[PDB]
RNA sequence: ACAGAG
DNA sequence: TCCAGCTCCACTTAA
DNA sequence: TTAAGTGGAGCTGGATGCTCTGT
């Protein structure tokens, strides 16, 4: 990330002094100690996932107690969560159910 | 519920074409030229000054353009018509008249008028013999009633300076690289300069090229040539979100790289850069104030108003490469037109500049040599560089001027006088920007811009198709504006000033940028106040009426365009789902009470535009009006231009065949004008019992065809008969042909002249 | 809707209207501020404003890399010279601010300290932005290049030289710095008020909105109206409110001026009402027992004997006897001009005037019943 | 972060707190006045030709609406950008022909803008 | 049928997707016999074509998987007595997309045309976190470079093909059966006939010059007469083969 | 793009259904049917576009393109894809054509117009280069095809 | 050729070889089909189909 | 070609010319055909303009009814006795000597 | 050099 | 307006 | 340490439909 001098206001850089490594200006003496963690997260974006879970995938997330389905009310239906886009987003969730004489897509 | 209508809704149209459009177009740039443009150019020009021996000067104080004369063989003077000028292979012009101040050491000596050339004065402009005229009088002038004017004569044929079309200057094109990358471009044209500046991307980080550095130079060394030498107020005016300032990166990496972090570095960093035509310092400050973006002004070597402009153009870049919206160079909210008077004032201009160099010359010539006795200048007023400087740029079709590096061709065509509508047809003709280069696939094509403005189906068939067009039936070219109140009432409704503030307001979500022709007057916040307040006071009759407004909602942008050589399209104002013209308003326009002007007074009828009309929502008819609907169209009929309008049901064809009309109806025998028996052409095809159309448009009333038509009724069976019309052919009738039908008359022209030579003898 | 709340009194000040500038620093955050950092210096020009600061920052801090300190003042200053040399020390000390100026004038800014229940306003007099300099770097460039290394008609007023030699001619004004913690300041602030009464009537402020309107948005360097109604308030119904009456009576007084009444009272218009269009049509012309004839004065060749040519009007139903006509002092050649197209000619009987005495006596209106006379 | 409105920061600065802030408003070109006696042409009247006094009444209105009635004008008043850097408003002394005193009187956080009331200057005569 | 060619519109290869350039830039573009085209083609048939689990591992081998795709989140961490930049494999959509990618696989990845970044320097401290401790580049950089790692490498692939652009899963219509065939927009052709799970012996491509670089002349004769043979049926015309013959 | 498909299928079913409901009332001795069903001039297309329905205008490949800013023209809404706002036509070349409907029209038949005028470019420099390049050819006595050379 | 103001060209040969080779090679009853692919081309048109 | 505004404007012109109107075909608009064929079966003609025809060669009525109207035909300038030409031999050019 | 025509 | 050759310069292997 | 063979990048030079019919 970008950080700037409180003095000039040009770029700092990083660079490594005696005890620490420090944030110097190339301009003016201004230093800041790196005492502590400091981090920045890019958190990009993910492949589509649509047309990976099609088609019998090894889906795993049920258990026992498991509701039914709301249409069918038959246990014949597997449910996921996923993070659609980069991991910070709150997980939807999606299900399918497979019976006989029966196909639907659900949300 | 039905919605109530208005019935003669239509009436505005016969109103609107007593004043604008339709060929009075060129008439009123021609008077514009004549009456304005010929006093700011001699204003700008108003005194030469020889280089040796001072105290002695040429003072130009007033010009005119005057009356058509004729300069006979005795010295006889006389006004002249314009078919005496057909006919006698002669020019019709008017000699200009200038009166001046010089010194002969006696130091006030003024004349009152002194000839130095003659202008060539088009047909139904403010100084022919034509305006104002009864039609009992244009007899005497043998001269048509119907004939539309806007066409020069110079040397006995009939020359129409066409519609050129250029795109907007002073504009900011973000557009894609052939290899890909996507840059911006500012062609910054103003009187002075032309001139292009770039931005381009090739390595991820930005670089600026011009025609005058003979390599591109980063951006953040230029930023820091002009005064800005922070790296975080840069970073400022380019953008403080995330992805912004990671793109934005690299170029201070680049920066940092070399020693560049002061101003006076910068600029001779910038020295060793420019092609040579103090050096290095003060040949880098004089660029960056003179030339590269130039239209952008820096009053006293301030160059705050250059860094924000510059820094919007590398966001638009950097907000482009993420999503690419690139813009369209075929949006006719980019494109101008240059009438005729426009490109006659870069003629004149270019032709008096280089007389008073010739004037200069000469005076400089016999000022510090041989006599004492004081010479006047008036004994050097020649006046055959002007005339036949005019004559020869009008009557060959070229316009080389080497001041502003125009080298244009093509621009004058021979007036076609085949048939009326040729003549009416080829004063409407727009030719395009491109010309024939390669099979371009892009702007041939029907934007959807032209609503209105162009003609749909009006256009040739072969290798111009898309590239000569031609205007509608009720549009409107507009002029320059005086520029003065539109920023004296911007500042009043909440612009703050650029330089109040950092880089840092551009990047809001709140806070609009403000331009007026491509410079920043400021931001603002509360956007809509400003539009509904602007077009308020445009229709309350302070602003001129045709200064457009618009907001461009992804770039943050409120544009204010009060230039010159747009279109316009007239509306009728619609007000919480009621039209704002009432049955009595046109009771009252049928009654004689009141006129157009009238109705763009009252707030009723405004005019539109191109990026207006961006903005707002228009019905066709009155039972389209929903809750969102700003305007309603006055009639959809005129969309069709004018050689379209002679078909009788055009939207049941199929839409090539309306454009094969529009080629035929061009070249359909019928009568020129009334004096179509007085005039000697090259060619002239007439035919012998006309008749006019049984199933008739109203464009047909509008443009008086019918007084003058070109063809005869038919009576026809529609059979397969006889095997001899298989593919488009038909059979006649041998006893039609013989009383008269399809009969025509072809008169031709065969000149001879009879020449006197330098030596003292002649042809006889 | 009201002013349910807070009608807040606004208040001007004076006092301290040639002293008040705004500084603003585009490159420092409105938190860390300049409180606490010893000033040094504080310089002006007062023409062509261009405040330059410097200021000093500490070197015992950790914040302050002395082995680039020092490297940089060795690079700046002569190695041993001191005798004019921008640090004192060994070291980099000072941070010196370059101001540039913002706008040229300031007549419509002013900043308002808002107290309880008021609010006063005082007139800057400039803002300029303080940006940090960086002219030493350059110094150390020119210590380092020190080292080893009837004429024609001109323009030098939009150069570069010719104008930093006009600006320093200015010379500097030195000022001593008073921080905002000092007891100085809270002194000073107490000029930005006025003292006054919670009720003060003004004596200015009188236009009108219509005034205002037509003040800030001026007429186009002056108006040219001729026929708004296409034909000048002449022809369609011979009388017509585009061009509109009530507002302009005088357009048809100067064109229609011998007419009957009673087609004035029809063509100017319904929704006008009656005692308020007499009095808008009772001032812009002369009456003659009801009938009304224009303002010779507003006209035409002195009014004077246009005035007793008005009251021969009055005197005689046979206007002017042919003497008599030389009596009221006319323009001669102008007679033609002044009463043959107004009035009708028969035998020996002068002029008959094309209005007689009129109903005005059978109109109801009570006034010019006695304003004839007077008037 | 939300974005604050006139009769937000009119409101705090009475009834939240007591404390004085100041607030750099910007006026429109021409203030409704005369120049008394001031050699002159219907030029501008700004705040550089009237005297001090009461100069006009703030009116704070129900629904947001705040006006700055300047006598039988009233103009209205909005926030400008927000500036978020470093504002102070100094005093400088020329009390002598070369030497004088410099004064910090505080800082500057909002902006008002005033502009006329166009629609209501209109309303009364159109045009 | 140069002049007879509209350059009529409809044309997808029957998915509704994957433009292609047809009419006479396409014949143009076969006669020119140029180097690189427009919009190439290599059509793949897959060997166990019965069920779509077979055929998106088979894609994911091919497709060009980036690592900026697979990751989380991609951070610098600034220490007191290092500086890297860290990256944690979103092992969740490895395991659904079916790929043969862990953080041994991605240490491999990278160190191939990446600012000869060393292997000692690249760390697999666990099954996800990959560390990059960056060098001083010493020509024309500063060690503040690692602005250009921190956007330079989600740039890397992992797993695939560098050249394929996309690909796309094709199936047929007809009622005897249901197989997969593979549509592979992409400029390699030796990489689609190597990859394990493709059928190399029936592939073929629109790129005249990739099939005479990969599998003979005599293939190249033979992709000229089919390709043009295609253009001219697609447009509605007909030409005797031997004309198409004579030409290739 | 999903939202294209449908579109474009269920305003291909309009044209067809209700060209094919024109053909059903159509008597013989009618004369586009005769001069269809005999090959001769036209096709069922023509008349099913000149009676029932003219069908979606498309300007290479795809629906009419926004000239504005997120609409076709000022005369439709913001973003709305609806069938009428975006070329389709509703009426037939008998009962005449709406402003909007004959732009668009026009629209489509413009590109067909600059498509021949372009083609004679296209084309010709082509056959130029395949004769230049295949004229000596010539097929021998013992049934060979041999060069020049 | 569509017969709308359609204009074609002539050449008349001028030596008995040149008659001979445009008889039997480029007659029209020699030349009823393409070379392309073998279709007729001089067949009926309309209102000889019709 | 799909040009119905021919098949219009010959019914329109031919309800037009028997009660003296000029029926407009203006654009978007005009009169519709609903109000010319009530014209042409006021004054004893058909009401779609398809008219029972004698033939002229045999004498004996055509089977199909033909459609009359008058429809508006121009005269173009394109004619054919400026445009034919033929050369035997003659003027030559003097660089190339070729025609 | 420009406009046409196929 | 689009596309093959020609020449300059870093980038590894190898001694 | 450096000689050398081969990659990649910028510059350069070539090309862009057939005729008549008029000024
Ligand atoms: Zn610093
Ligand atoms: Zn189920």
């Amino acid at each position: 990330m970008l950080l700037f001098c409180p003095g000039c206001g040009n770029g700092l850089i990083v660079e490594e002094g005696q005890r620490c490594h420090r944030f110097s200006c190339n301009t003016c003496p201004y230093v800041h100690n790196i005492t502590r963690k400091v981090t920045n997260r890019k958190y990009p974006k993910l492949k589509e996932v649509d047309d990976v879970l099609g088609g019998a995938a090894a889906w795993e997330n049920v258990d026992s107690t498991a509701e039914s389905c709301p249409k069918c009310e038959h246990p014949r239906a597997y449910f996921m969560q996923l993070q659609t886009r980069s991991a910070d987003e709150p997980m939807t969730t999606f299900y399918k159910c497979c019976n006989a004489q029966c196909g639907h897509r659900w949300r | 519920a039905p919605i109530p209508t208005v019935e003669e809704k239509w009436r505005l149209l016969p109103a609107f074409l007593k004043v604008k459009g339709l060929v009075k177009q060129h008439i009123d740039s021609f008077n514009y030229f004549i009456n304005v443009e010929i006093k700011k150019i001699m204003k700008a020009n108003e005194k030469v000054t020889s280089d040796a021996d001072p105290m002695w000067y040429l003072k130009y104080l007033n010009i005119y353009v005057g009356l058509p004369d004729v300069e006979e063989s005795f010295n006889v003077t006389r006004p002249v018509s314009p078919h005496e000028c057909r006919l006698r292979d002669m020019t019709y012009s008017a000699p200009i008249t200038v009166d001046i101040e010089y010194t002969r050491g006696s130091q006030r000596i003024i004349r009152n008028a002194l000839p130095i050339g003659r202008m060539p004065i088009m047909l139904r402009s403010s100084n022919c013999v034509l305006t104002g005229k009864t039609p009992a009088e244009f007899a005497k002038l043998n001269e048509c009633p119907l004939d539309p004017g806007g066409y020069f004569i110079v040397k006995g044929v009939e020359k129409v300076i066409l519609i050129q079309e250029q795109l907007s200057k002073n504009r900011i094109i973000v557009e894609a690289d052939r290899k890909g990358a996507v840059g911006a471009s500012v062609t910054s044209s103003t009187h002075e300069k032309k001139s292009r500046t770039n931005m381009a991307v090739k390595q991820g980080r930005f670089y600026l090229r011009h025609n005058t550095l003979s390599e591109d130079i980063p951006i953040v060394i230029i930023f820091k040539a002009m005064g800005v030498e922070s790296d975080q107020e840069i970073v400022q005016m380019i953008g403080t979100e995330e992805h912004v300032m990671a793109a934005f990166g690299p170029s201070l990496e680049e920066c940092q790289k070399a020693q560049i972090f002061t101003q006076m570095q910068a600029l001779k960093y910038i020295g060793n850069k420019v092609r040579r035509q103090k050096t290095k310092i003060e040949e880098a400050r004089e660029l960056l104030a003179s030339t590269i973006l130039t239209h952008v002004p820096v009053k006293e070597f301030n160059f705050r108003a250059k860094c924000i402009y510059t820094a919007v153009m590398v966001r638009r870049v950097i907000l482009a490469q993420g999503d690419n919206k690139v813009d369209d160079r075929d949006y006719y909210g980019n494109k101008r037109l240059e009438l005729a008077g426009q490109l006659l004032s870069l003629l004149f201009e270019d032709l008096f500049k280089k007389f008073n160099s010739e004037m200069k010359k000469i005076a400089d010539q016999v000022i510090p040599k041989q006599r004492a006795a004081q010479f006047d200048v008036v004994k050097h007023m020649r006046q055959d560089q002007i005339t036949n400087g005019m004559v020869n740029a009008i009557s060959t079709g070229n316009w080389s001027l080497k001041r502003f590096k125009m080298d244009r061709q093509g621009v004058t065509q021979v007036l076609s006088r085949l048939s009326y509508i040729s003549a009416l047809g080829m004063m409407t003709r727009i030719s395009s920007q491109f010309e024939k280069t390669r099979k371009v696939s892009g702007p041939r094509s029907l934007q959807p811009s032209q609503w209105g403005m162009l003609c749909p189906s009006d256009t040739p068939e072969g290798e111009a198709c898309g590239l000569v067009k031609n205007l509608a039936l009720m549009t409107h070219i507009t002029t320059d504006m005086e520029d003065g109140p539109i920023v004296k009432l911007a500042s009043n409704l909440g612009v703050e000033d650029v330089n109040l503030l950092c880089g840092e307001e551009l990047s809001y979500p709140n806070v609009f940028l403000v331009f007026l022709n491509g410079n920043i007057l400021g931001v603002i916040r509360d956007h809509k106040k400003l539009v509904n307040t602007f077009r308020l006071m445009r229709r309350a009759g302070y602003i001129n009426e045709f200064v457009s407004i618009s907001t461009n909602l992804t770039d943050r942008c409120v544009y204010i365009s009060s230039d010159g050589g747009r279109l316009c399209r007239p509306y009728i104002i619609v007000k919480k789902q009621k039209p704002a013209v009432t049955n009595k308003h046109m009771e009252e326009l049928a009654q004689g009470y009141r006129n157009f002007e009238d109705f763009l007074h009252e707030s009723l009828v405004e005019y539109l535009d191109v990026n207006e009309e961006n903005d707002c929502n228009i019905a066709l008819y009155e039972h389209t009006i929903n809750k969102d609907t700003t305007h309603l169209e006055i009639e959809p009929f005129t969309l069709l231009g004018v050689c379209a309008g002679l078909i009788p049901y055009p939207h049941h064809n199929q839409s090539p065949r309306n454009t094969y009309q529009c080629a035929m109806g061009k070249q359909a025998m019928g009568t020129i004008g009334y004096n179509q028996r007085n005039r000697i052409d090259t060619l002239m095809y007439l035919l012998a019992y006309p008749q006019k159309p049984m199933v008739k448009t109203k464009t047909i009333e509008l443009i008086e065809f019918e007084k003058l038509p070109a063809g005869q009724n038919a009576t026809v069976a529609v059979m397969s008969y006889s095997g001899y019309d298989i593919e488009d052919a038909l059979v006649l009738n041998k006893a039609s042909l013989d009383r008269g039908f399809g009969r025509c008359l072809v008169y031709k022209n065969a000149k001879c002249t009879l020449k006197r030579y330098t030596n003292q003898t002649f042809d006889k | 809707d009201d002013p349910v709340v807070q009608e807040i009194d606004v208040y001007l000040a004076k006092s301290l209207a040639e002293k008040l500038y705004l500084f603003q620093y585009p490159v420092r955050p409105a938190s860390m501020t300049y409180d606490d950092i010893p000033h040094l210096s504080a310089k002006i020009k007062p023409k062509q404003q261009k405040v330059e600061l410097e200021m000093a920052i500490d070197t015992l801090n950790p914040n302050y890399c002395r082995s680039k300190g020092e490297q940089i003042a060795l690079n700046v200053d002569g190695a041993c010279a001191d005798e004019t040399s921008t640090y004192s020390s060994k070291l980099m000390d000072k941070q010196t601010f370059c101001s540039s100026q913002t706008t040229s004038n300031t007549s419509r800014y002013a900043a308002a300290l808002y107290r309880q229940g008021e609010l006063h306003l005082t007139p800057l007099h400039g803002i300029l932005q303080l940006r940090p300099s960086f002219s030493y770097l350059d110094k150390a460039d020119a210590k380092h290049r020190e080292r080893e290394a009837e004429q024609a008609r001109q323009r030098r007023v939009q150069s570069y030289e010719f104008l930093q030699k006009k600006h320093a001619e200015e010379p500097w004004v030195h000022l001593h710095y008073y921080g905002l913690r000092d007891s100085r300041s809270e002194h000073e602030r107490q000029y930005l008020l006025c003292p006054g009464s919670s009720g003060v009537e003004n004596t200015e402020l009188v236009k009108s909105p219509s005034e205002y309107l037509m003040m800030l948005m001026p007429p186009s360097q002056e108006e040219e109206k001729d026929k708004p109604v296409a034909p000048s308030n002449v022809l369609s119904m011979a009388q017509l409110r585009t061009l509109p009456l009530a507002d302009q009576i005088k357009i048809l007084m100067k064109n229609v001026k011998v007419m009957p009444f009673a087609n004035l009272m029809s063509l100017l218009g319904p929704s006008i009402d009656s005692v308020a269009v007499l009095r808008g049509i009772q001032k812009v012309a002369m009456l003659v027992q009801g009938n009304w004839v224009v303002k010779s004065d507003i006209l035409y060749v002195l009014c004077r004997g246009r005035d007793f040519v008005m009251w021969k009007f009055t005197q005689s139903r046979w206007v002017v006897r042919k003497e008599v006509a030389t009596v009221t002092k006319l323009c001669a050649e102008d007679v033609k001009d002044f009463l043959e197209h107004m009035a009708v000619v028969r035998i020996n009987k002068g002029w008959e005037f094309i209005l007689p005495y009129d109903g005005e006596f059978i109109k109801k209106h009570p006034d010019v019943v006695q304003r004839q006379h007077m008037l | 972060l939300p974005k604050d409105v006139s009769v937000a920061e009119l409101l705090r600065e009475l009834s939240l707190t007591k404390e004085e802030e100041l607030l750099f408003l910007q006026l429109p070109d021409t203030l409704p006045g005369q120049p008394p006696t001031q050699d002159i042409a219907e030029n501008a009247c700004t705040l550089a030709d009237l005297t001090e006094g009461q100069v006009g009444k703030l009116l704070i209105r129900k629904s947001g609406r705040v006006q700055l009635l300047l006598g039988k004008v009233t103009l209205d008043v909005t926030m400008g950008t927000a500036c978020s850097f470093l504002q102070e408003l100094v005093s400088v002394g020329l009390g002598d022909s070369r030497t004088g005193e410099m004064t910090v009187l505080g800082h500057v956080k909002h902006k008002l803008v005033c502009s006329p009331d166009f629609e209501s200057l209109l309303d009364h005569k159109h045009r | 049928p140069g002049t007879q060619m509209t350059l009529k519109t409809f044309h997808f290869a029957g998915v509704a997707s994957m433009n292609i350039t047809l009419g006479v830039p396409r014949i143009k573009e076969i006669i020119n016999a140029s180097k690189a085209i427009s919009t190439p083609i290599i059509t793949a048939q897959l060997d166990k074509d019965d069920d779509a689990d077979y055929a998106r591992l088979v894609k994911g081998r091919i497709e060009k998987t980036l690592l900026g795709e697979i990751s989380e989140y991609i951070e610098e961490v600034f220490l007191p007595d290092d500086c890297f930049i860290l990256v944690k494999l979103s092992l969740e959509r490895i395991r659904l997309l079916r790929l043969e990618v862990n953080a041994e696989t991605v240490r491999y990845s990278i160190c191939t045309s990446k600012l000869r970044v060393k292997p000692g320097d690249v760390a697999v401290h666990g099954e996800a976190v990959v560390c990059v401790t960056p060098r001083e580049n010493s020509k024309s950089s500063m060690y503040y470079v690692l602005q250009f790692l921190k956007e330079d490498l989600p740039k890397v692939v992992v797993q695939g093909i560098p050249e394929v652009s996309r690909a796309v899963i094709h199936i047929d219509e007809q009622s005897g059966k249901e197989k997969y065939k593979l549509l592979v927009e992409g400029d390699n052709l030796r990489a689609v006939m190597a990859t394990h799970g493709v059928k190399g012996t029936r592939t073929t491509s629109n790129n005249t010059y990739e099939v005479e670089k990969t599998l003979g002349i005599e293939a190249a004769r033979t992709t000229i007469i089919n390709e043009i043979q295609y253009t001219m049926v697609n447009h509605g015309m007909s030409i005797d083969r031997r004309h198409v013959m004579l030409l290739s | 793009e999903t939202l294209e498909a449908l579109i474009l299928k269920e305003l291909s079913v309009i044209r067809d259904h209700a060209g094919s409901a024109c053909l059903r009332e159509l008597d013989k001795s009618n004369s586009p049917l005769t001069m269809a069903l005999c090959g001769s001039k036209g096709s069922f297309i023509n008349i099913s576009q000149m009676i029932a329905c003219v069908g979606q205008q498309a300007i290479s490949g795809s629906r009419v393109p926004d000239g504005f800013e997120n609409r076709s023209l000022p005369h439709f809404e913001k973003h709305s894809k609806l069938p009428a706002a975006k070329g389709f036509v509703a009426n037939s070349f008998y009962s005449g054509l709406t402003p909007t409907e004959f732009f668009f029209h026009t629209m489509a038949g413009r590109e067909g117009l600059v498509d021949t005028a372009v083609k004679t470019a296209e084309t010709g420099y082509m056959q130029r280069r395949l004769v230049k390049s295949l004229e000596d050819l010539c097929s021998q006595y013992d049934l060979t095809v041999r060069s020049s050379t | 050729a569509d017969f709308d103001g359609d204009e074609m060209n002539l050449h008349l040969p001028q030596t008995e070889e040149a008659k001979a080779e445009a008889l039997v090679l480029m007659g029209t009853k020699a030349n009823l089909v393409t070379p392309r692919n073998g279709e007729p081309l001089i067949a009926a048109i309309q209102d000889f189909l019709t | 070609r799909m040009t119905v505004g021919k098949l219009i404007e010959l019914l329109a012109g031919k309800a037009g010319v028997l009660d003296g109107r000029f029926h407009y075909g203006t654009a978007f608009g005009g009169s519709k055909v609903k109000d010319v064929c009530e014209d042409l079966v006021r004054h004893g003609y058909n009401y779609l303009g398809k008219d029972y025809v004698t033939s002229g060669i045999t004498g004996e009525p055509l089977e199909a009814y033909i459609y009359f109207g008058p429809v508006y035909y121009q005269k173009l300038k394109h004619m054919v006795l400026d445009k034919m030409h033929a050369r035997a031999r003659g003027p030559r050019a003097v660089l190339t000597r070729q025609p």
